[PDB]
């Protein structure tokens, strides 16, 4: 079975599955956990940075795309660099040509279409990384979940990566609460850090291990690492 | 590189306390031949913007097609197309300016002079100019071609600087514009008596007036003029 239909992205299995895409999705599950959640005034990204040795640094997981948009990654870092770069350009194009800030919803559509092309043609390969996009545009705060299959969804909160299921259940429980944490960034963040620690197991979030990002009403997308995240541990 | 063939003359405009006014006659000239008379040179985009075009008419019609497409395109996968994500006057202007400058940079201009009039979503008045060279500028009053020489002087007696805007009513402004159109009909050999006038108010919305006519003209004093110097009868 599978072995005969998983040679490339241009082959459908007898049950209508695309294995190369499913294998790419598996690289996400092997990636470190990251969480995202929003209220009506702010959107937050929380990520657990992974290190190789105790002599190495913890690889960044959050990338800024514009003053009002950013994302967190889980899976192949290089693919995240390619995709975030494409998004940086799309945000750029929107500002230069229409003097308009790119709608988060539109960014999701562009990402979906870019990923899709790599699941229907020969020679290419699907992107092997998951993305959580947050932003504040003309219709408020937003959170998107991007999958290499091309499926992009808008949520109040979510999580991807290994053991991501813990945080996801916690968020699906805390909903009514954090969704109302308006005009209070520090609270939304703590709400996110609590969600991520629901997927811990190995260790505990430290200072050079935690990474947070926020965007909102009067808050440009900014990234907090190290000492700057101490007050949340 | 080209040369204009069928052309539209002046486009005049100014801003008042609650919005902007723009007008242009309905003539399409062919050199000295006043060839076409049912030409509308004021292009409404949505209900918050009006684009007035002078210069080559074939290029004007092309710009018209471009604008209708911007509207269609903006409505795609956009559930907020008639609300928060509707086209803003500033987006429309930046787009045209971009196009105008790229075309002159390829030595193949759209032989026009354009004025984009409208009201932003936050109530701000929008008035900006762009021409075949890609040159852009804003002012309380704007006029192209002949109107730049004869209309701006009359319109600037009403609004000479920024602080004069809030002190100016729709009635005063429209009166000034209408008088300017009459003056242009007196001294511009490529003008028409019929014209269109549009008002974009942050409260009353868009008011598009068609088939206006220059009225209250003074010609009687002509009976007394005879000869060119010494002739008495």
């Amino acid at each position: 079975f599978r072995n005969n239909y998983d040679g490339d992205t241009v082959t459908f299995s007898p049950t209508g599955r695309l294995f190369q895409v499913e294998y790419a999705l598996e690289a996400i599950k092997q990636g470190s956990v990251t969480v995202g959640l929003r209220s009506n005034t702010h959107a937050v990204l929380v990520a657990l940075k992974r290190n190789a040795d105790e002599l190495s640094s913890y690889q960044k997981k959050i990338i800024k795309c514009d003053e009002h948009m950013g994302l967190s990654l889980a899976g192949l870092a290089p693919d995240a660099r390619v995709l975030s770069n494409y998004l940086r350009q799309q945000c750029n194009y929107s500002s230069l040509v229409f003097n308009r800030k790119l709608a988060v919803e539109r960014a999701g559509h562009l990402l979906c279409d870019k990923a899709q092309k790599n699941t229907q043609s020969y020679g290419g390969r699907p992107y092997g990384v998951g993305l959580l996009i947050i932003g504040y545009d003309k219709s408020g705060a937003h959170l998107l979940e991007f999958q290499p299959s091309g499926n992009v969804t808008e949520l109040y909160g979510t999580a991807i990566g290994a053991r991501s299921q813990g945080a996801k259940t916690y968020l699906e429980r805390t909903l009514d609460t954090f969704i109302k944490i308006d005009g209070n960034p520090d609270e939304l963040i703590k709400a996110g850090v609590e969600a991520i620690s629901q997927s811990l197991r190995d260790e505990s979030l430290t200072v050079d291990n935690l990474s947070i990002a926020i965007v909102g009403k009067d808050t440009p997308f900014t990234i907090y690492d190290g000492e700057a995240v101490a007050k949340y541990i | 590189t080209q040369q204009p063939i069928v052309t539209g003359t002046s486009v005049i405009s100014m801003k008042y306390d609650n919005g902007v006014i723009i007008a242009a006659d309905n003539l399409g000239s062919y050199g000295s031949l006043l060839r076409f008379n049912g030409v509308e040179r004021l292009i409404p985009v949505g209900d918050n913007t009006v684009v007035g075009i002078s210069g080559d008419i074939s290029d004007m019609q092309h710009i018209e097609r471009l604008l209708k497409d911007l509207v269609t395109e903006n409505a795609y996968d956009n559930p907020l197309a008639d609300a928060e994500e509707a086209l803003e006057p500033s987006y429309i202007f930046e787009y045209l300016a971009t196009v105008m400058y790229q075309r002159r940079s390829k030595m193949n201009p759209l032989w026009n002079a354009i004025i984009v009039a409208g009201v932003q979503s936050n109530g701000d008045q929008f008035l900006r100019y762009v021409n075949l060279l890609g040159v852009t500028y804003s002012s309380p009053t704007l006029a192209t071609g002949f109107g730049a020489h004869m209309a701006n002087p009359l319109l600037r007696k009403v609004v000479d600087r920024e602080s004069d805007i809030p002190k100016t009513t729709v009635q005063v402004a429209e009166e000034a514009i209408v008088n300017a159109m009459r003056v242009l009909y007196y001294r511009d050999a490529r003008s028409s008596r019929n014209f269109s006038l549009a008002i974009i108010d942050k409260n009353t919305g868009l008011t598009f007036k068609k088939n206006l006519q220059v009225e209250n003209m003074k010609w009687d004093f002509a009976k007394d003029i005879k000869g060119y110097g010494t002739q008495k009868i």
